[PDB]
């Protein structure tokens, strides 16, 4: 489905509704029908929903790189002048919500509508037709939402123990519906280690043979140890699917959805992913992920590490000041000293960040970001290149957390612009190549 | 199979439709011509072999007809 | 204000946009304090169009000069000398912020300096000649308006400058809660604000015009632009910030312009922000708003 | 020849085509796009576009 | 905003259901956390903190003496009332140390309770379900242009 | 011969136009190519490589020799037939790796003698 | 669409008819031949 | 282990415009859901008490000035937004404002008809000078929520009428909090209700409950 | 004051245990406002009787096991947590289950005291190994909501006393969602979908009306303050 601005829908379908409201007696002749639509008399809206029903439309965003840049959807009348785009098709369209625009096309003939529903329909195109990898697979927010859902926290609230001597196990629940009643009260944590009995889900392979092997668990009860979230996660997958019981990285999510395509019809994958979306969002907001100057941490070893290579640099620079050193070698040496230190600060930085920090969780889960990126935010941005394409031996010791300096900043843009200029000519040439491949 | 319940355009599922024709392309012409066939009747002449929905669009009808194996076709 | 002050390499008597290579688009070391490196178009005009810096000044011969304060024997004078790029390669430019000593002199053992490479170097207070007039010499007006500029990569800063000149005047026009220096002086020098050219007192204040009775005995009046359509369709409406009895001084601000409040540029509103992701609505750069 | 003309070096192509007195069969899909024909791929292939559809006599009976 | 952060309005909610501070004060904008970290624009988080400072006012830090961080040094800046406007010239602005010291300051909403901690975060209540959001969320005031 | 459709995950349909799909599958990522689009374009356009590198003309052991500023490679064929010489190889190109080629190594008919881009016409 | 009939079969794009005319003006003789009968007239 | 001491709702006072309300006891995990259920309804459905359109003799539309007035008509409409009024209604009723000579116009200068009142006459409208004259009538209608200005092409109004956005919201700012009642814990929630002075926190919370009671059904 | 049109309450029956309920149309944003309060009233607010504590003969200082039965200590407790019986006592009552020999015990073998009635006799409790006996006491007291196993004082003097998590309310799972109508007579109005899975004690319709009444009178505390302001019926 897609959100279609009702004003836009009205004009697109104008000849269709004009007929409809002449069929119903709203208007006596075609001339009256045309004025009725132009002035937007309120009767037309109910009529529009009629003609637009199950009548597909093509959505395109430029530039169109692969055929997935055009996909058919089911139009839904929407208030406002914008277009509502399903969050799982952004990957294929490469659609930023920074203010991108998209074109709508109305297929007319029976054949055109058939081609839309069958060939180009959104839910029938999931995997990229290049690598076969899944595209509509969750990303960004939906990653961190599920990654948080499935993660396991040592010593959370309600953790199964299990009890000894005077008490029974204490980490057990009659059903999943019970662990919910326990979670709503302060008793249970979604990330807790508890074990539960599950009638309506399917155990894994190995634990399946040992428990039943008759056999199966269509209505049957069985017990495994998992986080409450991992239970709810597996309620999103098809009932016939085995119980994964992992914390979901992006790759782990890719593994599963790749697997659903091999073992299941497309409609199943279409709906499975829709459920991953709804869940991932709900838990992305409950995830408690934000950013702050505080949540940006800097390694304390950075100072000493910094001055450690400052001496090695000034000494090797002292060897060049002595006259014996080859000028190209001294500068070249400064690259290797500083390039190396950049890793130690990266090693030192990664070591400092608690694993639950919001900045790191984003990159860990594979939702978005790099370590190289989080290395410039805190720690050091590192060496930068001159416009000549060489490496300026002067490092940027500051990070964008502490702020750069007048000269540190003037040097960065030196290269940072040359890169933004490249991105310009990289689409101009890449498109020139694609046009030759196509022909 | 339990896929839950398809909404609108996704019904009937492609997979259950693709067993009724050689390819996705054949499925297109299959349903497409049957739709042009139905619309004529409302003015070839035959069908709606299935029970029409309330307002149902002929193309949507022809897809249901194909799902129930209510028509046969011969590729060229 | 930035349209004027723009300098572009295209046009008759200059290279075409298509032919010129990336060597001219790159920032040269001599652009410092003359042409802002952080401000250019994102399109394939990058580096061909730029804005003149804040303290930059044009020479009768057409070469840009930048203000400097000459240092002698580790002491920075009040002498301010405007130098071209040729005479800047001649000397050693001390860094704008170097610790100041009492009546003034070099405090820090050594001085930050720029050579004729331009190649940066660290030498003591001994060999310097000139020093920078202040930070943000290299920066342009719009660039100088980004709070915490030093914390943002040049990529996002460029986008930030470009988008300030992309804003539209609001009916209310509230000024920025956390600003920088320039907001005050960028609005008056723009000309969209009404300034008084003689000290005096206000005789009348109407939505239509404002009259001031000078101490000079002369009588100056200013007609207010009201709901004037602008080039691209924004609104130029002005409002008086003064009252009848008010005393006023030469160069003060009598009335606000479209994007100004009380004399400083207001390009937007101050809003209460929450950085949480919310139910998949603000996603992939999207934003959600209070119906308020 | 009109596929080559639309691609690049149009004048070079048209001049060599007119001298060689070239005849274009209009088999390729770009050619069919230009003239508004059905591209010979996907649903435009003969085997698919010539499909004939009728309801089964069994189906017509149930009506 | 001035930092290159841009986006379309994707939704506008009734003031009833929005993240709202303990005061019952709804937030005007909800910005996604994910776009911020990778774009190197983090200056937008700083001014989000300062924005809260400038809006709610603050005090020292004195007596007895002036704390270590203020020594380099805010001058006459030790106290500003609520709603006062701030200026941080680009290449000499406020500095990270000076932010934290200000981040704790100052009540009230009206009642003497404080709505933001020294981390620039607050507990928002979902205006939809009415229950709080499990973790402390960053709030503040940002300058955004149309 | 074509095999599975990456989209369907099954044998390609008979209508599929796989050239266009190939063209797009190749060009789309080109935006992400920063040893780049120039090299790719070099390959698809079949131009002689930027720095040509020689390939073995025949099978045999290799005699290496270093001149001033140059390299000489001679292949003694297992025939053993006419010796095959590669005259001036700028030392800037170094050599390919098995490690790095050394005097006495055996070479098969197609092997690349030096780091670089073999002339596709030659191969 | 206004009569709810089937959408008809497409015709010749006017731009193509224009192209033939522009090639003729270069003294390029461009004939559209059927299987036969040889030359077809755009009109 | 049924514990029944029927819920107790006791009022309070903080200021005149707002008052705290407290309800105890309640089963564990309630006040949040129960508090927000009132807040959502308070910030929306309390009726008003808002001004629909306005007519100013001199001006035919919103975008001009008035002779001698310091504020343009559009910046005056903004000010009139802050009007907090209340009306017995029903049906529309016009107010009237006329002021001459220098001075400052405020909501007190608005003469309400019989059956309406202006609860913040202290409010600044426009500042006039010797030449300034302001003659404007205002139409107060009754409703709830926020209704955007109804354009007179949709209504039956003529070229003179200036439609304005209308906020009917007696309530100003609302919050809540809960404190359990250790094992046996119950929940007691306090809600902090503030109003614009068009109604008392008591009458609004009564409105919410009354509006909230009628809704639950089965 | 208020008149509006129009809400209606309908129900789709998924199973004798389960039902779906939908209200249409609401006024935005009333979906979020009420519906979360409804999930609470049904879950925590409805009176029902459940097991509180249990003690088995032969289990005192042993950690987990029961010679003569394949079910261990933990498996039987959660086996018993599913026991649904409505008790009229208002005070804790001790039922008794005593069985021996090879066989499978069920909720029918337990002899309820007068006033407590077991609603799921076929319920499985334990499998008795050849030549074995099982003795268990069950403490059943009325309540509401979900009260985790209480050790207060704590379990204390009683040796072999096992407190158990008590599911007091009949409804074991509930959830809600929000969707929008309509054809643009009402545009973007809220529709509330509530999903109720119920224990055999009461039906979904009974648990809904129970929530309706407990919530309605609940808000009477506010309406009593004035009653002046009102809304549509
Ligand atoms: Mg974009």
């Amino acid at each position: 489905q897609c959100g279609l601005p009702k004003l836009m829908a009205l004009e697109l379908f104008k000849p269709f509704v004009m007929k409809r409201l002449v069929d119903l007696n709203h208007a006596q002749n075609i001339k009256s029908a045309k004025r009725m639509v132009e002035r937007q008399r309120p009767q037309v809206w109910d009529v529009l929903e009629e003609v637009i029903a199950e009548h597909p439309v093509l959505l395109n965003r430029a530039p169109t790189l692969h055929r997935l840049g055009i996909q058919a959807f089911e139009p839904q009348l929407v208030e406002g002048k914008a277009i509502q785009l399903h969050p799982l098709v952004c990957e294929a369209f490469n659609a930023d919500f920074d203010g991108d625009q998209m074109a709508v096309h109305l297929p007319l003939s029976a054949e055109a509508q058939a081609e839309a529903r069958i060939l180009m329909l959104s839910s029938n195109n999931i995997l990229s037709p290049a690598s076969g990898k899944p595209l509509a697979m969750p990303r960004l927010d939906m990653v961190t939402g599920l990654y948080y859902l499935t993660t396991l926290v040592e010593g959370a609230t309600g953790e199964y123990q299990a009890a000894t001597k005077d008490a029974p196990e204490q980490g057990v629940y009659s059903s999943p519906a019970e662990a919910i009643m326990a979670m709503d009260r302060g008793a249970l944590s979604v990330r807790a280690k508890i074990k539960v009995r599950l009638t309506e889900l399917r155990p894994p392979t190995d634990l399946e043979a040992q428990l039943f092997e008759n056999g199966w668990k269509p209505g049957d009860a069985w017990t495994a140890e998992t986080t409450l979230g991992r239970v709810m996660f597996n309620e999103l997958l098809p009932k016939s699917y085995p119980f994964v019981n992992e914390q979901m990285h992006k790759k782990v999510q890719a593994r599963i959805i790749n697997d659903l395509a091999e073992r299941f019809p497309m409609i199943v994958v279409a709906q499975t992913v829709d459920k991953l979306k709804d869940a991932g969002f709900y838990w992305a907001t409950r995830s408690g992920v934000t950013v702050s100057m505080a949540d940006v941490l800097v390694p304390p070893q950075k100072q000493e590490i910094l001055e450690r290579h400052e001496a090695e640099a000034d000494a090797i620079e002292r060897k060049y000041q002595r006259g014996a050193l080859n000028h190209t070698e001294r500068n070249e040496s400064l690259v290797k000293i500083w390039q190396d230190a950049t890793e130690e600060v990266g090693k030192a930085l990664e070591e400092f960040y608690p694993a639950d920090n919001p900045i790191i969780t984003i990159v860990k889960s594979g939702a978005t970001g790099n370590l190289t990126q989080t290395r410039t935010l805190a720690g050091m941005k590192g060496l930068v290149t001159n416009p000549k394409g060489e490496f300026i031996p002067r490092p940027i010791k500051s990070s964008f957390r502490e702020g750069l300096t007048v000269l540190e900043y003037f040097i960065n843009t030196h290269g940072a612009r040359k890169g933004l200029a490249d991105t310009a000519l990289r689409t101009a040439d890449s498109g020139y190549l694609t046009r030759r491949l196509v022909d | 199979s339990a896929y839950d319940t398809p909404l609108g355009i996704t019904n009937p599922p492609i997979d259950e439709l693709l067993s009724r024709a050689s390819s996705k392309y054949a499925l297109v012409i299959y349903a497409a011509k049957r739709a042009r066939q139905i619309n004529d009747y409302y003015n070839e002449y035959v069908g709606p072999l299935v029970e029409p929905g309330l307002q149902e669009k002929p193309l949507s009808i022809a897809l249901r007809e194909i799902h129930g194996d209510l028509l046969e076709h011969t590729e060229g | 204000l930035t349209h004027k002050r723009r300098l572009s390499a295209l046009g008759p008597g200059g290279l075409s946009r298509e032919r010129a290579g990336l060597e001219v688009r790159d920032v040269h070391p001599s652009h410092y304090g003359r042409m802002c490196p952080i401000e250019t178009p994102e399109g394939p005009n990058i580096g061909l169009i730029g804005s003149l810096s804040v303290y930059a000044r044009v020479n009768p011969f057409g070469f840009i000069e930048t203000p400097y304060r000459k240092v002698e024997n580790g002491v920075v004078t009040d002498q301010i000398d405007y130098l071209t790029a040729d005479e800047e390669d001649r000397h050693v430019v001390a860094q704008a912020n170097s610790p100041t000593d009492e009546n003034g002199r070099f405090t820090e053992d050594r001085v930050m300096v720029r050579k004729k490479g331009g190649e940066v170097e660290f030498v003591s207070a001994d060999q310097v000649d000139y020093m920078d007039v202040s930070p943000r010499q290299m920066v342009s007006v719009a660039t100088a308006m980004i709070p915490f500029l030093e914390h943002d990569d040049a990529n996002r800063a460029l986008m930030g400058a470009n988008m300030q000149r992309q804003a539209v005047p609001l009916v209310r026009s509230e000024a920025p809660l956390v600003g920088t220096g320039m907001e005050l002086r960028a609005a008056i020098d723009a000309g969209d604000v009404v300034v008084a050219d003689k000290t005096g007192v206000i005789e009348e204040v109407s939505a239509d015009y404002i009259t001031v009775m000078a101490d000079d005995g002369t009588r100056q009046s200013y007609r207010l632009r009201k709901f004037a359509r602008s080039n691209h369709g924004t609104c130029a409406n002005q409002r008086p910030i003064v009252d009848a009895g008010q005393r006023v001084e030469a160069g003060q601000v009598i009335a606000d312009g479209p994007c100004t409040q009380n004399g400083e540029m207001a390009l937007g509103k101050n809003l209460l922000v929450a950085i949480m992701p919310w139910e998949g609505h603000n996603y992939e750069d999207a934003i959600i708003l209070s119906n308020r | 020849w009109l596929s080559a003309a639309s691609f690049q070096e149009t004048t070079r192509v048209l001049t060599d085509a007119a001298i060689n007195c070239r005849s274009d069969k209009l088999n390729g899909l770009k050619e069919n796009v230009i003239i508004g024909k059905l591209i010979p791929a996907g649903t435009g292939i003969s085997r698919y576009r010539n499909i004939q559809v009728q309801p089964t006599e069994e189906a017509r009976a149930a009506a | 905003g001035r930092h290159g952060n841009k986006g379309v309005i994707g939704k506008i909610l009734p003031v009833e259901d929005m993240p709202f501070l303990p005061d019952g004060t709804p937030v005007d904008i909800i910005l996604n956390t994910h776009g911020v970290p990778r774009r190197m624009n983090i200056g937008q988080i700083l001014e989000t903190h300062l924005g809260w400072v400038a809006k709610a006012g603050w005090n020292i830090d004195v007596a007895a003496g002036v704390p270590d961080w203020a020594s380099k040094l805010p001058e006459e800046l030790y106290s500003a009332p609520a709603d006062s406007t701030v200026a941080t010239p680009v290449f000499d602005g406020a500095q990270e140390g000076e932010l934290a010291g200000l981040l704790g300051s100052t009540l009230p909403n009206r009642d003497g309770e404080v709505m933001v901690d020294a981390d620039g975060k607050s507990t928002l209540f979902d205006g939809r379900s009415g229950e709080p959001f499990p973790y402390p969320v960053t709030v503040g005031y940002m300058y955004i242009l149309k | 011969c074509y095999g599975r459709s990456m989209a369907t995950g099954k044998l390609v349909d008979i209508g599929e136009a796989v050239g266009i799909v190939a063209a797009q599958s190749i060009g789309e990522p080109g935006t992400q190519l920063t040893g780049g689009l120039p090299r790719v374009q070099e390959l698809f356009e079949a131009r002689v490589p930027r720095n040509k590198a020689p390939i073995a003309d025949v099978a045999g052991r290799v005699r290496l020799e270093e001149s001033d500023k140059f390299f000489k490679i001679t292949i003694v064929p297992d025939d053993g037939g006419e010796e095959v010489v590669y005259d001036k190889l700028s030392k800037r190109q170094r050599l390919r790796v098995i490690g790095v080629l050394s005097d006495g190594d055996h070479v098969e008919v197609g092997d690349q003698l030096m780091e670089g881009a073999a002339d596709p016409h030659e191969v | 669409i206004v009569k709810g009939e089937n959408i008809p079969e497409p015709g010749i794009p006017e731009s193509f008819k224009v192209l033939l005319k522009e090639l003729q003006s270069l003294c390029l003789n461009v004939e559209v031949l059927s299987s036969d009968g040889a030359a077809i007239e755009m009109r | 282990m049924l514990i029944s001491q029927r819920p107790t709702l006791s009022e309070e006072t903080v200021a005149e415009n707002r008052s705290r309300f407290v309800i105890e006891p309640l089963e564990p995990g309630f006040g949040y859901t129960l508090g927000n259920s009132l807040r959502r309804t308070l910030l929306s459905s309390i009726p008003g008490a808002a001004v629909t359109s306005i007519r100013i003799d001199g001006v035919l539309h919103e975008f001009t000035t008035v002779p001698g007035v310091k504020e343009d008509v559009t910046d005056i409409i903004l000010n009139l937004k802050g009007l907090v009024v209340s009306s017995d209604d029903d049906e529309p009723v016009t107010m009237y404002l006329r002021k001459q000579g220098p001075g400052v116009v405020t909501a007190g200068d608005i003469v309400p008809p019989a059956g309406v009142t202006v609860h913040n006459p202290d409010m600044h409208i426009a500042t006039l000078n010797d030449k300034g004259k302001l003659e404007v009538e205002l139409v107060v209608e009754r409703g709830r929520g926020y209704v955007p200005a109804v354009q007179n092409k949709a209504s039956g109004a003529e070229i003179g009428r200036i439609p304005v956005d209308s906020i009917y919201s007696p309530v100003l700012k609302v919050t809540y909090k809960v404190e359990a009642t250790q094992r046996t814990d119950f929940d007691k929630l306090i809600i902090d209700v503030e109003t614009k002075n068009s109604i008392s926190p008591r009458d609004a919370l009564a409105s919410a409950g009354g509006t909230l009671v009628e809704l639950f059904g089965l």
